[PDB]
RNA sequence: AAGAAAUUCACGGCGGGCUUGAUGUCCGCGUCUACCUG
């Protein structure tokens, strides 16, 4: 009675945007309008020898000719502008509604178990604390995410529109804010009240972001890499491809979902060490770890698969209901 | 049966060529991490002849992966 | 005596075209004709396994490594432009007649029945409510199919046009309709007059529909997908190929009749839930579902396997007929 | 002599490299002739 779904896929509700970085000098902070995108640039580089070597089955006069040589390459690095200290970072995140209304329902008296979750963690566990972990883990602004390392300032700017006007005008200063631990902020309870009027469908909400990195001068990024799967043959050149929007810098909204699906330290191991990237199986890509393995009972896919017969997760809901809501 | 490490961080198809030993020979069956459904194998020597002609292959990094990948795909042995 | 066909197979009256996305901002709404169609972009990504494992017989070595590496693949996702809030689907849909006059007559004498019933459902059940239900729920913009997903204000212009001029022009506003029960709107009531001069076979008609999903910015789309059927192997990179029209993003026509052959609330289970497609089998494809089963009688296929022989179906002939007019 | 078919749900690519080194492009050369912006 009441197995689990054969196909079940939901929307992933709040959405995310794409970043198109462009660069600024503060006291022109306000003013960023005409601001310039940044053109992903060549340069061009000869390699050394810092990778360990095999200790199976060698002979010592490889390394001679090996280590001598320039084994060299192109790499496309994306670098900033001469006379610019800013960055930027332009991103319309919308919030979908529908938690759990689902996208595929391979069992309709599933779909109504499901819609009865969605009801009970939306009623009960209200989205308070939610989409606090969904802004003050965001706010603080794991969105910048290699170029966050060593700012002087990084200044995020959500401004929110109704329309081509814009009354949510909300300003910040995410180096003030950890990456550990939620800090009890009043505007990030303002922003939170907000998405608690997104996810729990009440109004239409895109937040545009406009977040400066106030770094320095002509440094180097953090954008997104693009591949190089049959594509370092016919150019065989390139070797980080950082990926273009019409005429920018991406930032793929790939990354961008892990600076906001950045949520739970309701995992198996850490205290308040590591806040993963609330996922499927809780894996982070870096690490090459699996917290809440299967033989654990903290994965997303246990969580309906225990909840949907027995109905006790206990607050570790939040890490199997925000498994679904991307 | 028998099982031992990957071939340096698949995927790109949510496919894998996942080497894992026999006793005298060693399959690399080309498969996916998920259901399971593999596409052909290729049965060879031991695991100093994987790397060498896995290093053998064309391309850089991760084109090793899939050039080997679609070299395996189309076998000889069965 | 008066068996069925061996091979009857009807045109597909009420035909659609493909849609051509291009996006536009709001209050220069009125002047799409420069609009700017929007290239299937190619993002390229990484992730963990969020699909799950079957769980007869295996061994535990496996898991660790799946889920902790990074598949990464290519995915070539349609996104929009950077500074454009609207968005565009072009699609003239134009209506045929002869909506049970046949394509192939493998017995002459139950196509003489089948104009009959087209003549019986035809001159008695008046086609008002009939388009109404071909209009009323595909101005509420299910034409526009996961994109209608979180609009602002999803606004369908269904222009009318004899030649170049074009004089039926009614404008629309679909997020203030529902997609469950179709509620009475006089324009709607036009429109479904305008359909009704259509399938009853009075004009040419062809409606130039032009959709403005006035959503955000640069956030994702629904665009129609492709396939990897023996192409994902010399490519062996892309998993989601967007398919396109001479420079821009289709949906294609196959997605975009269950636009609007979602007609009927007539099925077995439903009453006010599931509008489903009006199909042989009344099937949908996302739940894996068999609304109107073998052992039930709402099937199209006896539909004309009673009415041909016993004339009596009773007001669910609507969903055995526009089972018919697709 | 084909006519109908929701292929879609989402998805951290990053991590770090001295390209370098060194150089005779020169030498000659008739553009060409005339012509109402009404």
């Amino acid at each position: 009675e009441r197995k689990l779904d054969p196909s079940d896929a939901l929307m992933s509700a709040g959405a995310w945007a794409q970043r198109d970085a462009s660069q600024e000098w503060p006291a022109v902070t306000v003013r960023e309008k005409s601001v310039r995108g940044t053109i992903s640039n060549r340069l061009k580089t000869k390699d050394r020898d810092p990778a360990k070597l095999d200790a199976s089955i060698q002979s010592p006069n490889l390394q001679t000719v090996d280590v001598a040589n320039l084994p060299s390459d192109a790499d496309t690095l994306k670098v900033r502008f001469t006379l610019r200290v800013l960055g930027g970072a332009g991103t319309p995140s919308a919030c979908n509604d529908a938690a759990y209304r689902d996208k595929l329902l391979q069992t309709v008296a599933t779909y109504v178990n499901d819609q009865g979750f969605a009801e009970l963690a939306r009623r009960y566990a209200h989205n308070l604390a939610n989409a606090r972990f969904l802004w003050r883990n965001r706010v603080g602004a794991e969105a910048v995410e290699v170029r966050i390392n060593h700012i002087r300032q990084g200044e995020v700017a959500r401004a929110w529109r109704f329309d081509a006007l814009a009354i949510g005008l909300r300003d910040f200063k995410a180096d003030a804010e950890l990456d550990a631990l939620a800090e009890l902020i009043a505007s990030g309870l303002s922003g939170s009240g907000h998405v608690l009027l997104e996810v729990v469908a009440f109004a239409r909400i895109g937040d545009g972001q406009e977040v400066f990195p106030s770094q320095e001068l002509i440094l180097d990024k953090g954008d997104k890499k693009g591949q190089k799967s049959k594509t370092l043959y016919s150019v065989r050149d390139a070797a980080a491809i950082h990926s273009q929007k019409i005429g920018n810098a991406l930032r793929t909204i790939d990354t961008w979902y892990p600076d906001e699906d950045g949520l739970g330290p309701i995992a198996v191991e850490p205290y308040g060490s590591v806040t993963s990237q609330g996922k499927a199986y809780r894996q982070p890509k870096q690490k090459l770890d699996f917290y809440t393995l299967l033989d654990n009972w903290v994965l997303r896919d246990e969580a309906p698969a225990v909840e949907q017969q027995h109905y006790v997760i206990a607050n570790l809901i939040r890490g199997g209901v925000f498994g679904e809501a991307e | 049966m028998k099982f031992i490490k990957y071939l340096s961080t698949a995927h790109l198809n949510y496919m894998n060529i996942a080497v894992y030993e026999n006793g005298s020979k060693i399959k690399a069956r080309v498969e996916n991490v998920v259901n399971g459904k593999s596409v052909g194998a290729r049965d060879f020597d031991s695991t100093e002849q994987l790397e060498s002609w896995f290093y053998g292959l064309p391309g850089s990094g991760l084109g090793r992966i899939e050039n080997a990948m679609n070299e395996i795909s189309r076998r000889e042995n069965p």
